[PDB]
């Protein structure tokens, strides 16, 4: 199960806001948080607005939690399962597609990474193949750089830790964007989580 | 100016690659002859020195000290008068890999006017003094705003100077059965206002002199709201508003919070040197952003391209695997070669770090050596 936390706050106890992206969540029943296997039990759920007890994917959640460190909680952690949860980063290869630049990128370029709620600083280490728009054909040798409007697969380091999943797996935890300044300099899609 | 940038690289290099030298017994003389001094004199004191290390009573030590005193005097004869800026010499012999040696003999002028005297033989050379030739620094300004008092000053290289400061008395003293909280603001809310006015006033007086700014920095430091109050004022603008490099929230103020405004500021100033380096990769990158592209990269392309119709700007990164066929750790520093005759190949060269987001990339992703060529370039 998956809940990307957008907001944090101490109101009537600890509270968290997000969208329930996967797996139904029951009133009270344990969760565990990311990327810190951090224990936590539900105290109350407000889907859309009113309260619910059971709440399934799609609903806008506002949960009162009960846990170990309760403002030590950052916008960008999923709520996951006890139990079979949720892989996490810092390293991955991914298909990128270099929209409003419009200058260059070569390896060692930096930018900000929007994936789910996470919004971490990040750098592209090296760039692998430059994927053509012809027949989806991958490249052959690594380019030094990647121009605007181009496409490629590249390796990326998060500052610290992301809670990550591959697009080709759970894509809500996948489709990401390299935002630099204002301009959304590029569009990313996570392929290979290393390791 | 670009020919002295190189100078500093040249010195920087030496300076470090002399720490890497460390030979045995006392056979490592450092000599720094300040200008306006007189060789024959120095060289005389070296006979006075040969004269006493003529005993030494340590065989292997002795034969070496002498051999290094000659070694220096010998190089001192290639000068008949102390060069306008001073003479720097370094003589000895140093152990390396495998246990081979290397009679090391350095003697140059100085990209400046060296000033200081020093004759010393440790088992290493002494460049603690050559590093003063690298403080080639800009003058920075500081405004330090405070609940009462403001203080203007500069920090240039290593000289903090206090320039001007006045202290105010914003009727902070209250009443007990007569004054108004209307009295607070009325006169307080304009004092504070009328006060930032004199700050911006004495800022424009002290930093922009004659059409333009005579600093190059401006760090603003102040108690709550005093810089977002000065920064954002219809009375403090012009160049200054666009010259501020860092802010500092301080609880202090005056010479107290002016020191703190430096300790806290160090971080960003160390960037000016960085700027013109970021500026100069920009043009390079932004050839390759383009179809036209008088750009080159690697060893191969850069070399012959430098060899013929010049490249206007040659960009190499301070450190470099490559040597002079051009081998790295695969078995003269190539950059060093560029330094000692880049000028005859088609004008200036710019040496750049791997410490800015472009530096990072130039070295990370191009080879740390390339050029913004002068015209078209027919590839293989
Ligand atoms: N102890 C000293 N410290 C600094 N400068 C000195 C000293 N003694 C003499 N000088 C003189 O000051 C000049 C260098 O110091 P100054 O602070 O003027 O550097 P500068 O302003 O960058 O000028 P330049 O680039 O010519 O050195 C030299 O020409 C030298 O004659």
């Amino acid at each position: 199960i998956r809940l990307p936390i957008v907001d944090k706050y101490k109101d009537m106890g600890t509270v968290v806001l997000g969208k329930l992206e996967s797996g139904s969540i029951c009133k009270g029943q344990q969760l565990v948080m990311m990327p810190n296997k951090h224990n936590v039990e539900v105290l109350g759920i407000l889907s859309d607005d009113v309260e619910t007890d059971t709440v399934a994917p799609g609903e806008n959640l506002k949960i009162r939690l009960k846990g170990i460190e309760e403002e030590e909680i950052l916008p960008g952690f999923i709520l996951c399962d006890p139990n079979n949860l949720c892989h996490s980063g810092r390293t991955f290869d991914a298909q990128i597609v270099i929209i409003e630049h419009k200058s260059i990128i070569c390896p060692g370029y930096n930018a900000v990474l929007h994936i789910h709620t996470c919004i971490e600083e990040v750098e592209i280490t090296a760039l692998i193949c430059l994927v053509d728009k012809k027949s989806g054909e991958k490249s052959k040798t690594r380019p030094r750089f990647v121009k605007q409007d181009q496409v490629c697969i590249a390796r990326l380091r998060t500052a610290g830790t992301i809670c990550l999943e591959t697009f080709k797996d759970f894509p809500q935890m996948g489709r990401f964007t390299l935002r630099d300044e204002g301009k959304t300099i590029a569009i990313g899609k996570v392929l290979k989580l290393v390791p | 100016a670009a020919d002295r940038n190189v100078e500093i690289w040249k010195i920087k290099k030496l300076i470090k690659s002399l720490e890497a030298a460390r030979g045995n017994g006392t056979s490592m003389i450092s000599l720094i002859i300040p200008p306006k001094d007189q060789i024959s004199r120095v060289a005389k004191m070296l006979a006075d020195e040969f004269g006493t290390a003529s005993n030494i009573k340590s065989r292997v030590n002795r034969l070496s000290v002498l051999g290094a005193i000659t070694s220096v005097q010998q190089r001192l004869k290639l000068y008949n008068k102390v060069p306008p800026n001073g003479l720097v010499v370094y003589c000895g012999t140093i152990v390396t890999e495998e246990g081979k040696e290397k009679k090391v003999n350095i003697d140059f002028e100085p990209f400046k006017p060296i000033n200081t005297s020093l004759y010393l033989c440790d088992n290493k050379f002494h460049t603690e003094a050559l590093t003063a030739l690298l403080s080639d620094d800009s003058k920075f300004g500081f405004i330090v705003i405070d609940g009462s008092g403001a203080l203007f000053g500069t920090l240039q290289g290593n000289t903090r100077e206090v320039l001007h400061k006045f202290t105010v008395d914003l009727p902070k003293k209250h009443g007990r059965g007569g004054q108004s909280a209307l009295r607070f603001a009325r006169l307080r809310m304009e004092k504070r206002h009328n006060y930032v006015r004199k700050v911006a006033e004495t800022a424009v007086q002290l930093f922009i002199s004659g059409d333009k700014v005579n600093v190059a920095g401006l760090v603003l430091a102040g108690s709550a709201d005093f810089k977002t109050e000065l920064s954002q004022s219809d009375m403090f603008d012009q160049r200054l508003q666009s010259k501020v490099l860092k802010l500092v929230d301080i609880s202090y103020g005056g010479e107290n919070g002016f020191n703190q405004a430096i300790e806290l500021s160090t971080e960003v100033l160390s960037n000016v040197k960085f700027i013109q380096e970021k500026k100069l990769i920009g043009r390079y990158f932004d050839e390759i952003s383009q179809d036209t592209g008088k750009y080159c990269f690697g060893v191969e392309d850069t070399l012959k391209a430098l060899e013929m119709g010049a490249v206007e700007i040659l960009i190499v990164y301070e450190n470099l695997d490559i040597m002079r066929l051009y081998l790295t750790p695969e078995q003269m520093p190539l950059l060093e070669w560029f330094a000692n005759n880049y000028k005859k190949f088609g004008a200036t060269l710019e040496i750049v770090t791997d410490k800015s987001q472009e530096g990072s990339q130039f070295v990370k992703g191009f080879g740390g050596i390339g050029g913004i060529l002068r015209y078209r370039v027919d590839f293989q």
